[PDB]
RNA sequence: AUUCAUAAUAACUUUUCGAAUCGCAUGGCCUUGUGCUGGCGAUGGUUCAUUCAAAUUUCUGCCCUAUCAACUUUCGAUGGUAGGAUAGUGGCCUACCAUGGUUUCAACGGGUAACGGGGAAUAAGGGUUCGAUUCCGGAGAGGGAGCCUGAGAAACGGCUACC
RNA sequence: UAUCUGGUUGAUCCUGCCAGUAGUCAUAUGCUUGUCUCAAAGAUUAAGCCAUGCAUGUCUAAGUAUAAGCAAUUUAUACAGUGAAACUGCGAAUGGCUCAUUAAAUCAGUUAUCGUUUAUUUGAUAGUUCCUUUACUACAUGGUAUAACUGUGGUAAUUCUAGA
């Protein structure tokens, strides 16, 4: 006797398990914004999936339905807020064909990597799990994050990590004790 | 089953009280009272989740054992007393007084009154019925009898309670025009001004209600409580007064000021 | 210690368990886990009424540390603090000491052994002597 | 033998077996309302008895040892305020406050009497207690009189209204 | 909507209830007597109302089966009159009386690896399958039956008998 | 995300099924298993059987205490401080578990009690009861037993009990 904890699945897998198109433009994906796994297209694209269930719903009212207004600015504000929906698109017909990547390309990896600081897609995903990045004066170390538009110009490296100062590093500490007993 | 519960879960809860779903396996379960079990504010939802002035259950104990809550002028040191609608709630401490009234949402809000109107209270009356002597009494929605009533008085109607002794000070007839609030159904927490009645022979009376903002709907009779003439009540109405706005101009005067 | 700068949020006057209830969010850069022990001296002294009155609790640090966030009380003197608070917070600061006890198994069999006698007790005592002898 | 006690007056001094109640001897009950069947031995003395509960009531000329040399007292004395009275019958006036038999005891050189009590005695804070419920029964009875009266009053007023309300009415 | 609430008359009862109870404070009046008054509570108590309930109850709605088509009424089936029982209505039971009641719009019988819903999985739309199990209602304490206490139990961490 | 593919023929178009394919708060099992949050869990077969130990007891200022209990109140010679035991009053009919029975039965929504019971809570509510009711009468208040307790005991044993 307690209340259950809601949990819900966040992927979907493609119906065909194997097809060149796919398993190529998936893979290309994958390797060009340093992905994991599929579950983090599939992940993507579920949730794309139901962004597009309920903008069909909302299109197939009639204009100016008072439960139309309400929800289709409320879809529209989260997506332009991330920036998936540019601030020219919000007539809630460009929303059904966004992009798959358009999600990608707001993630946290992605954007370190956009404004210099890892100098390679992969340098920012470990710097991120590292414990390195601080979106605002907080360490966020999910490479999956989704910064909303506000946090872009907040993203630079935790003051308590190296490449932000206040210690030099671990095998820094062990390699300056070197010299150390070295020198004498 | 072979006696009654005594026991109530959470997720079997009412669910004004706004009691997070986790953080507890059971709810308190109102008592025996003037209220029923399915309409009950009792102190201990009342103390800790509305006014924050407890932590636990415990903390609330401590405060009823000492007699500084009072309902209706009585200390009532029950942990889980039902208090109910036009309940007065009385702090010695803090020198804040109450009134259980229902949010435009459909939820008992945090309404704070004078010391002058927490001298009195309003009930709607339930039965006029004779006693035994053949004295007439009034039945209000708070379980309280009161002997030798207006003979004018009739069901359906707000008498006005001193709070001192049970004697009525003033009466509103249920007639066309008359402010009222709506306790219970969907149109919970509104506020209307009657326009007109339907007879229905057999039961389930209806009325036809219609707020200052010109919206129109329709309650059952027993849904019903007068608080006075059209304009002026006989009570503080809370913040927003019962208008019942659409969410699409909800969010909008959410959005005036941020 | 280094830029402490405890805050307390959210305060608000409790004169029926005569006390005042405050988040109390404390900011500790270059440094970890603020030690209530410390807390509860420097909070005791911005309510300037004494340590014996002032407890704290919470205090979950946030995910990549330099930042406390949790609950603190500050009473009006001993006697309201020492009539309460919980025993099992008041024995955290000293102010009450642990009462022996034994463990929750051992009480009860205790107590259902009390409950296969009838009365005191004592007149089965000497009868089960007396008939030991034979 | 096996400790079955005898019922009083039964029957049949063979043991038998009997569903026992309230107020009924050979059985404590642990409920309310709870009935037990048990073995209880008939009344008849036969020769299974590993023992007899005998009482004397005539004495003879021969002295027994330890039955009639030696005595023991009554462990308490009377509490309730005309068993007071009936133990040395006073009179009901002879404030028996004083007539309580005491019982000193020695934890160490410091001795005390404590007497155990007087109840059901007549004392002024019970007086009181009378004196408010009987003086209850007056007001409240006149507060309906005089609250019946005021309705009653009403009552007729607004009726002669009604009579010159339809005066006007009919021409 | 009432033979209702309520009141009145005539009686009846083997007779219910109408404070022989407890704590704290001790104050006023005189013809100062343990004189007379006098507060805040607790517990209990008759009747009504109220609340927590219970019992019965209206309408519509349930899976597979005809290699189940007729079923129910000996001794209860369907209904009436009267009575007993019950907290109450009622074939609930009894006496007398009538021959009634359900059924191809599927009665009745058999099966269920059937507790029923709120719900779960999968689905373009329509559906199919599942729901012992976090909530609501029901039933049971190895199988039966019977019963004391009590406001409330056919109670089983209560009793009684049988298996 | 309103999608199909392989298999009857020498080859063809069909009907048609078999196989593949994706999911399962559907189980089981195999190999493997570094981190945080969350979390079902003897239901299916056997509502089959159970050693053991727990799961129901309870007090205030305000029912009854001479503990031949503990200590000193010292305001106290009747008690008035804490308090074992026991009598009394409540509760034990809630909760928890399981799904065997059960197919207009349970149950869901919807009705009624103008057809009934209701401890408890809340609000009201007994001037009328000296019974030949002028000595019958205690109304500054009236009786009995018993537990706890002392002591004698019986049985191998039970939350067994008897006599005084
Ligand atoms: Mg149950
Ligand atoms: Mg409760
Ligand atoms: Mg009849
Ligand atoms: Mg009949
Ligand atoms: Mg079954
Ligand atoms: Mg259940
Ligand atoms: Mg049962
Ligand atoms: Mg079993
Ligand atoms: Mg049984
Ligand atoms: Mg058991
Ligand atoms: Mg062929
Ligand atoms: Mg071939
Ligand atoms: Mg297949
Ligand atoms: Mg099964
Ligand atoms: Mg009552």
């Amino acid at each position: 006797p307690r209340a259950p904890r809601t949990y819900s699945k966040t992927y979907s897998t493609p119906k065909r398990p194997y097809e060149s198109s796919r398993l190529d433009a998936e893979l290309k994906l994958a390797g060009e914004f340093g992905l994991k796994n599929k579950k983090e297209i599939y992940r993507i694209s579920f949730q794309l999936s139901k962004i597009r269930r309920a903008a069909r719903d909302l299109l197939t009212r009639d204009e100016k339905d008072p439960k139309r207004l309400f929800e289709g600015n409320a879809l529209i504000r989260r997506l332009v807020r991330v920036g998936v929906l540019s601030e020219d698109k919000k007539k809630l017909d460009y929303v059904l064909a966004l992009k798959v990547e358009d999600f990608l390309e707001r993630r946290l990896q992605t954007q370190v990597y956009k404004l210099g600081l890892a100098k390679s897609v992969h340098h920012a995903r470990v710097l991120i799990t590292q414990r390195h990045i601080a979106v605002g004066k907080q360490i966020v170390n999910i490479p999956s994050f989704m910064v909303r538009l506000d946090s872009e110009k907040h993203i630079d490296f935790a003051p308590t990590s190296p490449f932000g100062g206040a210690r030099p590093g671990r095998v820094a500490r062990r390699n300056a004790a070197r010299k150390a007993e070295a020198s004498g | 089953a072979r006696g009654p519960k005594k026991h109530l879960k959470r997720l079997a809860a009412p669910h004004h009280w706004l009691l997070d779903k986790l953080s507890g396996c059971y709810a308190p379960r109102p008592s025996a009272g003037p209220h029923k079990l399915r309409e009950s504010l009792p102190l201990i939802v009342f103390l800790r989740n509305r006014l924050k002035y407890a932590l636990n259950g415990r903390e609330v104990k401590a405060i009823l054992m000492q007699r500084h809550v009072k309902v209706d002028g009585k200390v009532r040191t029950d942990t889980t007393y039902p208090a109910g609608f036009m309940d007065v709630i009385t702090l010695d401490a803090t020198n804040e007084n109450f009134r259980l009234v229902y949010d435009v949402k459909g939820r008992f809000a945090v309404h704070r009154i004078t010391d002058e109107e927490a001298s009195y209270k309003l009930g709607k009356v339930k039965k006029v019925q004779l006693g035994k002597k053949g004295v007439p009494y009034v039945v209000t929605h708070d379980g309280r009898t009161i002997r030798y009533p207006d003979p004018n008085i009739k069901v359906n109607d707000t008498v006005k309670i001193d709070l001192a002794s049970g004697k009525i000070t003033d009466f509103i007839k249920f007639d066309a025009g008359k402010l009222v609030y709506v306790t219970g159904g969907r149109n919970l927490g509104r506020i209307g001004t009657i326009v007109h009645k339907e007879r229905h022979d057999g039961g389930f009376d209806l009325v036809h209600i219609k707020d200052s903002l010109d919206n129109t709907f329709v309650t059952r009779l027993n849904n019903v409580f007068v608080i006075g003439e059209q304009g002026k009540p006989y009570i503080s109405l809370p913040k927003g007064k019962g208008i019942k706005l659409s969410i699409a101009e909800e969010r909008d005067r959410r959005r005036a000021q941020q | 210690s280094d830029a402490v700068t405890i805050r307390t949020r959210k305060v608000i006057s409790n004169p029926l368990l005569a006390r005042k209830q405050f988040v109390v969010d404390v900011l500790h850069p270059n440094r970890a886990n603020v030690s209530k022990d410390e807390l509860r001296e420097k909070l005791a002294e911005v309510y300037k009424a004494e340590k014996d009155a002032v407890s704290v609790f919470g205090f979950r640090t946030q995910f990549g540390g330099g930042k406390s966030v949790g609950f603190g009380l500050v009473y009006n003197s001993v006697a309201e603090a020492k009539k309460f608070e919980p025993t099992y917070r008041l024995v955290r600061y000293g102010l009450a000491e642990k009462v022996e006890k034994a463990s929750r198994q051992q009480r009860k069999q205790k107590k259902n052994r009390d409950k296969k006698i009838f009365g005191t007790g004592k007149r089965l005592a000497k009868k089960v002597a007396r008939r030991n002898a034979d | 033998k096996q400790g079955f006690p005898m019922k009083q007056g039964v029957l049949l001094p063979t043991r038998i077996k009997l569903l026992l109640t309230k107020n009924v001897s050979c059985y404590r009950p642990r409920r309310d309302g709870e009935r037990k069947r048990k073995s209880v031995r008939g009344a008849i003395v036969g020769p299974d008895l590993a023992v007899l509960a005998l009482v004397i009531v005539k004495k003879g000329e021969q002295e027994l040892e330890g039955l009639t040399d030696t005595t023991v007292p009554k462990r308490l004395g009377p509490k309730r305020a005309n068993n007071i009275r009936k133990f040395f019958g006073l009179s009901k006036e002879d404030d028996v406050r004083d007539f309580v038999i005491r019982r000193e005891v020695t934890k160490g050189e410091k001795t005390y009497t404590k007497a155990p009590k007087i109840q059901r005695l007549v004392t002024p804070q019970r007086l009181q207690r009378k004196r408010h419920q009987r003086a209850l029964k007056v007001r409240n009875a006149q507060a309906q009189r005089e609250a019946a009266a005021e309705y009653a009053q009403l009552l007729a007023k607004r009726l002669s209204e009604r009579k010159a309300e339809k005066a006007e009415i009919r021409k």
